[PDB]
RNA sequence: UGUUUUUA
RNA sequence: UGUUUUUA
C-alpha cells in the first residue's frame, strides 16, 4: 500500500486541477458546502442550483510575488462577479447562496524561500485609513477579479492597506485562528480552502455583501537564488460549489 | 452455403469482435493502474 | 455497450490525468477522469476499422497495354506487346501500398479481378470480340516468350480465357512460403556484398501473363487490361509508423530526394488557431 | 422465376475450377473396372521410391557412366564428389524425385540420400557423407564438412548407407527452382579412410547414388515443367 | 521551414505569466494532427465522433516547476485569445512534478453525433489551446527553453466509419523494381 | 507496505543489471520471449538452447549524446555478432532464434534537461539515400556493435541517415507505435524493452536478416547546466534470451 | 439504392458501337476528388467503384450516410455565426459525391 | 500428424541407416534414424499431389 | 432469404400497419370528444 | 538400471 | 458518514 497526499486532483464540471506538491486541504470549520434546508429556509422561492455550468474552476489573473510585495486581498462572491454564468445569476438574482474551493498557486525551485498565507476571513469589514466615521465605499470593497493589492497607495473612499493590522485593527500572527494554509516554498507549491456557506441568514444578496475574503500575504519574504527573476506569480482559482440563487428578477446595476 | 471446395473461395470472415487494445497500449512488465502514480 | 458513464465532481489523491508517458504506455484516461460526465452509449460495433474491411476491398494493383495483331515478322511478341508478363506485387499503385504498410506481416487470401477493355484508336470497322487468356506463372515454371508457345498451354498452370469488355473473376490462397507476407524485410538473400536488400522472394505472389489468344485482324486494337486485388480472411501484425514520404520503387522503403516537408506549416506561430 | 444477378467473372473459362457439365452420352455405361496392380493414389508415394541419380554429370553425352561415382584406392583426406541441393536443377534434375519436384513451386521435408558401393567384396573403405546446411559455402575440405550434419560409412556386408538430408530450414517451404533464399545448402562425400582394394585388383570401383523423399517430404503450388518442350503440335 | 525533430518541441519559456504556450484547431484530419497515427487512419475514413486523448510530457530539469493550464474550446467560440477566455471552456490545470506527463482528455463535445475528419465548418470540434497558469521557474545554472512533447491518442469510446481514400499519399506513375 | 517500482534488479547468467531510476519495463506486444514449441517448428533439427553462457547482459561501447546528436541505431541479433559465445553460436548455426532484454542507459543531474526516445522497431528496412531503386549494402545494414549513427555523414550504398524520416520514409512521431521508451532525464535514466521473437518464419538465418532494430533517438535536446561538458554518455545493455539455435556447420563467412 | 444506366451515342461518323466500360467513383468528403480521367485517384483502393458496361446498368444499395439520426430536406439555420455564411446548405446532407469516367482509351470516333 | 519424432543419442545394433539397395526395396529410413530430432507435425494432407489434381 | 451480409442490402419492409393519426389530427392537451362541447 | 514416453 | 449504484 503505497501512494501520496501531496498528488491531488479536484474535478468540478468540465474543470480539472492538479498538484503534486499540495498540502492537506482545508475545510472551513469541518463543514463541507451544502444546500440549504427546508428547515433554515426563510425565502419560500424554489431556489435555482445552476449545477455544473457555474460549479467549476475560475481562475484568477495571475498576481505577482515581489520582495517588497505586503499581499493581496479578494472579496467573494465579488471576485467572480464577471466570470460566466455564475456572475450572471448573481446579477440576475436577487438572493445567492455559494460554498466555495478556493485554490491558490506559487510554484518555485527547491532554491526559493518564502512563505505564503493563504487565510479566508468570513464578514472581513475593511477600516477606513482616514479613520474616525469615515466610510470605506462600495467601488473598493468590491474589485473584482482584481482584489485589493495592499502594496498599492491608499485612496480617498478606500480601504487601509497596512497588512500588519488585517486591514481591520487585527494583528496579522492571528488571522491563524481563521482557515488559513501556507504555501511554503520548500513544503508546498497550492494552498486549497474549501469554504462553507458562512452567513446570519440562510441565503443573502451577492452583490451588496461578501461573505468571505481571501487574503494571501507573504510572511517570510521571496527570497529568490542569485541571478534568478525577482518575482513569482501567484495564481487564485476559485470554484463555486453548492451553489443556490432565488428571486430572478431584472439584472441589478451596481456602482462603476 | 458455399459452393467450392476451397477455404480460399469462401467470404470474408466479417468481423473479430475479439479486441485487446492493451498489447499496444500498456506493453509494461508491471502492472500500471490510472490513477496510481505511474512510478513510485 | 457504455461510452461514458456517469461521473460527478472528484475531490481524489487519485490523478488519473497525471501519468509518466516515460513508461511507453498510454493509460486508457477516459473523458470520466478529466470532466463532469453523463451516461453514453456507443451503438457502435467498429465493423468498419476491422482489418478485413480496411485492408479488404478491391484496389487497383496492375495495368497494362497489350495489342492484338499480326506476329508476321515479330523476333519478339512479349515486347511487341502482343502479350506482357506482370511480377505480382500489391507494392506498385502506393494507396494501397500504404494500407498494408500499416503493418509487417500480412496473411490474407486473395481474390483478383481483370477487367480487360478495348480501343481501336486507328480506323476500324467494328469491335473485335476478343478473348483474353490470363497465366498464372509461379516460379520455376517457363514464362511465355512468344504469344502462342507451347507455355500457353497451361497444362499445369492456372490460367484464364475472358472476353474483353467482360471480367475474370478468381480466388488464390495464401501462396506464402512463410506464415505470413513480409510487408518489409531488414535482410538479404545471403551474406553477400551487394545482394538485394529487402527484396526477397518470401513475397513472390507469382507472374501473371496476358495474352488475346485470337488471331489478327486487318485493325489493331489496344487492350488495356487492369488487374485488382481483393484481400479476404486478412490476418495482420506488428502496427507501423505510416508512411509519410513518396515512393520510388517496388519492396523498398526508399524516398526521393529533395522531397517536400509534408508537416503542414503554420500560417504565423504555435499560438494560431 | 427466381430473381438472379450475374457476379464478374461470369462466362470466364477458368482451366482449375471443378465444376459439374452435361454429358455427351448419356445413360452410357463405361467398362467394369478390373484389379490391376500398382495404383497410384498419391505423388508423394512415388516419390518415396529411390531412383538413381547421375552424380558424375561430367560427361559430353548422357552416358551410364554418368550415374557412377568413382572412387580412387589409396586417397586420403579427399573429396569424392560434391553438389549443392537444388532438387529441380542440377544432377537431380532428371531424377524422378526432380522430375515430379519440378511439377511443384514449393517443397518441404527431408531428403533420402543412398550410396550402394559396387566395388570387389574384398575391398575396404570408409566414407563420410556430410550435408551442409545454408548460410555456409560448399566444404572445401573434410574438417570443414564433418562440422555439418555426417555419417560416417564403413563399407562391409551391407553394401548400403541411407543419410537423410534432415529437413533444416528456417521458412517452412522452399523453391523448388533454384532459389537463393530458399537454398538447401549442399552435400559432399569424402574419404574417412581411403579405398583399400585386394591384390589382382586395380583401377576404379564406382558408387551408385540414389535420391528419395522422406514421408514428411511435402509439394504444393503445381506448376508446367521445363524439362518438355515442343514447337509444333505432333501428329500420328 | 522543413520537417525537423524541433517540430515536435512546444518551447517553454521562463519567467512568462499569463501568455500562450500554444494553440491549434481540433480537425484531426488536417493540420497538426494529419501526420499523426491518429490523423493518418483518421483520413482513411469519413466521419469520426469520440474523445480524444491529448497528453503533454515535460522535458525540463527536474528541479525546475511550472503550471499550466490545458484548455479545450468547444466549437461555437473562436480560439481564446487570453488564458481568462480559455479557463471558461473545458480545462486541465497542470501541476509539472514527479509524474511528467498531463492527459488531459477532449470530451466529446457536439450536437450531431459525428464529425466530418476533412475540414468542415459545421462539424468543427474546437479549439486546443496551453497557458503559463503560474510560470515556469528554472533551477540556478540552467538557461533558455526546454520543452514539451504533445501526444494525441482515441479514447476507447472513438469511432470510425465510410471509408476512404486518403490525400497522404500520391503518385503520378506506377511504381517498378 | 512500501518500496519502489523504480528500484529495479534484472540478473542473467552471471550478469546483473541495477537501475534505481527505471521507468516500467516494456514488454514488446505484451509477450515474453519463449522456446519454439513443436506445433510451430517446422526445422526437424533438434535446437541447441544455450544457456545462460549466451543469455547474459553484453554491454554495447557507450555512445556520446551532445546537443547535436540526431540519434543511433542498433541491429540485432546483428548488434552481437561478435559478443561472446552468443555471436560463435550465431556464425556456426545457420538458424537462430532470440528474444532481447534491452537495457539502455543515460544518468544525469537533476539539472540536465533532454529526452531520449529508445524504441524497437521489428523489421526496420532502411531506405536508401540514393532514391530509386538503389540497394543498401550488406555492410551497412550490419555495423555490430559500433551500430548506425545518425548524425554521420551518407556513405555509397549507405542508409539515408534523416532521423526526422526514421531512415524508412515514416515520421519520427509515429514510432511509439513501436515498442518503445523515453528517457527523461528528469524522471528516468534507464530504458528496459523485454523483446520477444519476432518474425513470419518460427525460426531463421541470424546472419542474413536482422529481426528488430534498437534506435535511440534525442526528442528534446540535450540541455546542460551552465558550465558542464556539453555531452552525456548513452550506453546499450543486450542480453539474448530463449535463444535457440540449429543446423550447427562450418562457421559463416560473410562480407568485411 | 442506386442505379446508373449508361447509354452511348456516336453523333458523328463511326463505324461500330465500342463497348465501354464506365466506372463510377463514390467520392465522400476529404478523400482527393480525380482530377485526371487516368488519375491515380480512379485506383479507388478504399473508395467504392462500379464497373459496367455502356448499355447496360450497375445498381448497388448504401445505408443511411448521414451524420445526424436522420437527413435534413430543411435546415433552418447556418454552419457558423457569421454574417456571409450559407443558409439552408449545409453538409448533414452531403451523401458525398460521384465521378464519372470511361475507363477505354480512345478510338478515333 | 507427426513429421519427425523426438529422437536422442543412440548406440545401437540396429543400424537403420545401413541397408542393402540390391533388394529393389527403399527403406523408410527417417531424420530421426541419422540424427537427433525435435517433434515436428506435418500440417499438410497432400491434397495437391493427388493424381485427381496432378491429372 | 437474404443474400447479403448489409441490412441496406435487404428490400423495403413493406408497411407499417401502426398508424396513429391523433399525433396530427389531435394534438391537444386536454381531450376532445366528438359530440363535447369543443369548449366550454 | 547410461531406459523411453505422458502429466504437474 | 461531504459515499456510489439500482428500483418506485
Amino acid at each position: 500500500c503505497g501512494y501520496s497526499d501531496r498528488v491531488q486532483q479536484i474535478t468540478l464540471g468540465n474543470s480539472t486541477i492538479t498538484t503534486q506538491e499540495a498540502a492537506n486541504a482545508v475545510v472551513c470549520y469541518a463543514e463541507w458546502p451544502e444546500y440549504l434546508p427546508d428547515v433554515d429556509a426563510s425565502d419560500v422561492n424554489k431556489t435555482s442550483k445552476p449545477d455544473t455550468s457555474v460549479c467549476r474552476f475560475y481562475t484568477l489573473d495571475s498576481k505577482t510575488w515581489t520582495t517588497g510585495s505586503k499581499g493581496w486581498c479578494w472579496k467573494l462572491p465579488d471576485a467572480l462577479k464577471d466570470m460566466g454564468v455564475f456572475g450572471q445569476n448573481m446579477f440576475f438574482h436577487s438572493l445567492g447562496r455559494s460554498g466555495y474551493t478556493v485554490h491558490v498557486q506559487c510554484n518555485a525551485t527547491k532554491f526559493h524561500s518564502g512563505c505564503l498565507l493563504v487565510v479566508v476571513i468570513p464578514e472581513h469589514q475593511l477600516a477606513s485609513h482616514e479613520g474616525g466615521n469615515v466610510s470605506v465605499k462600495y467601488t473598493f470593497t468590491h474589485p473584482g477579479e482584481r482584489g485589493i493589492d495592499l502594496s498599492s497607495a491608499n485612496e480617498v473612499g478606500g480601504p487601509v492597506k497596512d497588512v500588519i493590522y488585517n486591514m481591520n485593527g487585527t494583528l496579522l500572527g492571528n488571522l491563524l485562528i481563521f482557515p488559513h494554509q501556507f504555501i511554503n516554498l520548500r513544503t508546498n507549491n497550492t494552498a486549497t480552502i474549501v469554504i462553507p456557506y458562512i452567513n446570519s441568514v440562510p441565503i443573502d444578496s451577492m452583490t451588496r455583501h461578501n461573505n468571505v475574503s481571501l487574503m494571501v500575504i507573504p510572511i517570510a519574504p521571496l527570497t529568490v537564488p542569485t541571478g534568478a527573476t525577482p518575482s513569482l506569480p501567484i495564481t487564485v482559482t476559485i470554484a463555486p460549489m453548492c451553489t443556490e440563487f432565488s428571486g430572478i428578477r431584472s439584472k441589478s446595476i451596481v456602482p462603476q | 452455403i458455399n459452393y467450392y471446395k476451397d477455404a480460399a473461395s469462401t467470404s470474408s470472415a466479417g468481423q473479430s469482435l475479439s479486441m485487446d487494445p492493451s498489447k499496444f497500449t500498456e506493453p509494461v512488465k508491471d502492472l500500471m493502474l490510472k490513477g496510481a502514480p505511474a512510478l513510485n | 455497450t457504455v461510452a461514458s458513464i456517469s461521473s460527478g465532481p472528484k475531490h481524489t489523491q487519485k490523478v488519473p490525468i497525471l501519468t509518466a508517458n516515460e513508461t511507453g504506455a498510454t493509460m486508457p484516461v477516459l473523458p470520466s477522469d478529466s470532466i463532469e460526465t453523463r451516461t453514453t452509449y456507443m451503438h457502435f460495433n467498429g465493423s468498419e476499422t476491422d482489418v478485413e474491411c480496411f485492408l479488404g476491398r478491391a484496389a487497383c494493383v496492375h495495368v497494362t497495354e497489350i495489342q492484338n495483331k499480326d506476329a508476321t515478322g515479330i523476333d519478339n511478341h512479349r515486347e511487341a506487346k502482343l502479350f506482357n508478363d506482370w511480377k505480382i506485387n500489391l507494392s506498385s499503385l502506393v494507396q494501397l501500398r500504404k494500407k498494408l504498410e500499416l503493418f509487417t506481416y500480412v496473411r490474407f487470401d486473395s481474390e483478383y479481378t481483370i477487367l480487360a477493355t478495348a480501343s481501336q484508336p486507328d480506323s476500324a470497322n467494328y469491335s473485335s470480340n476478343l478473348v483474353v487468356q490470363a497465366m498464372y506463372v509461379p516460379p520455376g515454371a517457363p514464362n511465355p516468350k512468344e504469344w502462342d508457345d507451347y507455355t500457353w498451354q497451361s497444362a499445369s498452370n492456372p490460367s484464364v480465357f475472358f472476353k474483353v469488355g467482360d471480367t475474370s473473376r478468381f480466388s488464390v490462397p495464401y501462396v506464402g512460403l512463410a506464415s505470413a507476407y513480409n510487408c518489409f524485410y531488414d535482410g538479404y538473400s545471403h551474406d553477400d556484398a551487394e545482394t538485394q536488400y529487402g527484396i526477397t522472394v518470401l513475397n513472390h505472389m507469382g507472374s501473371m501473363a496476358f495474352r488475346i489468344v485470337n488471331e489478327h485482324d486487318e485493325h489493331k486494337t489496344l487492350v488495356k487490361i487492369r488487374v485488382y486485388h481483393r484481400a479476404k480472411h486478412v490476418e495482420a501484425w506488428i502496427p507501423r509508423a505510416p508512411r509519410a514520404l513518396p515512393y520510388t520503387s517496388i519492396g523498398r522503403t526508399n524516398y526521393p530526394k529533395n522531397t517536400e516537408p509534408v508537416i503542414k506549416k503554420r500560417k504565423g506561430d504555435i499560438k494560431s488557431y | 422465376g427466381l430473381p438472379t444477378t450475374t457476379l464478374p467473372g461470369s462466362g470466364q473459362f477458368l482451366t482449375t475450377d471443378d465444376r459439374q457439365s452435361p454429358s455427351a452420352l448419356p445413360n452410357y455405361e463405361p467398362t467394369p473396372r478390373i484389379h490391376i496392380p500398382g495404383k497410384v493414389h498419391n505423388l508423394l508415394e512415388i516419390i518415396q521410391v529411390d531412383t538413381l541419380i547421375p552424380m558424375n554429370n561430367t560427361h559430353t553425352k548422357d552416358e551410364v557412366n554418368s550415374y557412377l561415382i568413382p572412387l580412387n584406392a589409396n586417397r586420403q583426406n579427399e573429396q569424392v564428389f560434391g553438389t549443392n541441393l537444388f532438387i529441380g536443377d542440377g544432377v537431380f534434375k532428371t531424377t524422378l524425385l526432380g522430375e515430379i519436384v519440378q511439377y511443384y513451386t514449393h517443397w518441404s521435408g527431408s531428403l533420402r540420400f543412398s550410396l550402394m558401393y559396387t566395388g570387389p567384396a574384398l575391398s575396404s573403405a570408409k566414407l563420410i557423407l556430410a550435408y551442409t546446411p545454408p548460410g555456409a559455402r560448399g566444404p572445401q575440405d573434410r574438417r570443414e564438412a564433418m562440422l555439418g550434419t555426417h555419417v560416417v560409412w564403413d563399407i562391409g556386408l551391407q553394401s548400403t548407407i541411407v543419410m537423410t538430408i534432415p529437413w533444416t530450414s528456417g521458412v517452412q517451404f522452399r523453391y523448388t527452382d533454384p532459389d537463393t533464399y530458399t537454398s538447401a545448402g549442399f552435400l559432399s562425400c569424402w574419404y574417412q579412410t581411403s579405398l583399400i582394394l585386394p591384390p589382382e585388383t586395380t583401377g576404379q570401383v564406382y558408387l551408385l547414388s540414389f535420391i528419395s523423399a522422406c514421408p514428411d517430404f511435402k509439394l504444393r503450388l503445381m506448376k508446367d515443367t521445363q524439362t518438355i518442350s515442343q514447337t509444333v503440335a505432333l501428329t500420328e
